């Protein structure tokens, strides 16, 4: 059996840690909801 | 049980101890998460029950108590924040500029942040704090890193 527990508010935080890049990728989505790289 | 707006952890006690299988967003009395997290199963909140209302395996989304309420969209230019809620760790905002998933049916935003699989369902926010989608369905690229789609549902 699954259950939920509150973890916080949904708010934008100024001065948050900035990380991550922005890749452009050719992708495909199958009937099962799985993404795959088109190559 | 608790229906206060906010981000929630989705936990299970079937495995060893209490394990976090994912995360969800409670908004307007409706709980929103990814389909792969709950598989459409009912959820407990205190002694209350949250029954599924809408779901779709291809979109990998599910809503509880009512229809999908989240309709904000990434504007295509601005930086966003992932409100990551990792297993056993505190909720943390992480700012990033999304990439793009180019598909045969159009382009989708994509966030390149790496987190444990149990973080699936954590909301992605715009500069106004509006939920533009959920984190947890994406692809594994050459460098073993993970690029998740900004997965959003439709508000009918
Ligand atoms: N199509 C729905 C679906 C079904 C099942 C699962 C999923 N989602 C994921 O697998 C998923 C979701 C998130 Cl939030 C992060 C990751 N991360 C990831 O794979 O990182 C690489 C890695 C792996 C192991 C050790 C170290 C690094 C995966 C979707």
């Amino acid at each position: 059996d699954m259950y939920i527990e509150r973890a916080g508010d949904i708010t934008w935080e100024k001065d948050a840690e900035v990380t991550g890049n922005s890749p452009r990728l050719d992708v495909a989505l199958d009937e099962s909801g799985d993404f795959s790289l088109v190559e | 049980g608790e229906t206060t707006d906010g981000v929630y952890r989705v936990m299970t006690r079937r495995l060893l101890g209490s394990t976090q299988v994912g995360v969800g967003v409670m908004q307007e009395g409706v709980f929103h998460t990814m389909w792969h997290v709950t598989k459409g199963a009912a959820l407990r909140s205190g002694e209350g029950r949250l029954d599924p209302y809408w779901g779709d395996v291809k979109q990998d989304l599910v809503s509880y108590c009512g229809p999908w309420k989240l309709d904000a969209a990434w504007d295509g230019l601005s930086e966003v924040q992932l409100l990551a809620v990792p297993p056993g760790e505190r909720a943390k905002n992480i700012q990033t500029l999304p990439g793009i998933f180019k598909t045969k049916d159009g382009d989708i935003g994509a966030v390149a942040l790496d987190y444990p699989a149990g973080t699936s369902g954590s909301p992605i926010l715009d500069k106004c704090g509006r939920v533009i989608g959920l984190y947890g369905n994406g692809v594994v690229i050459k460098n073993g890193s993970y690029v998740s789609a900004i997965t959003q549902g439709k508000r009918e």
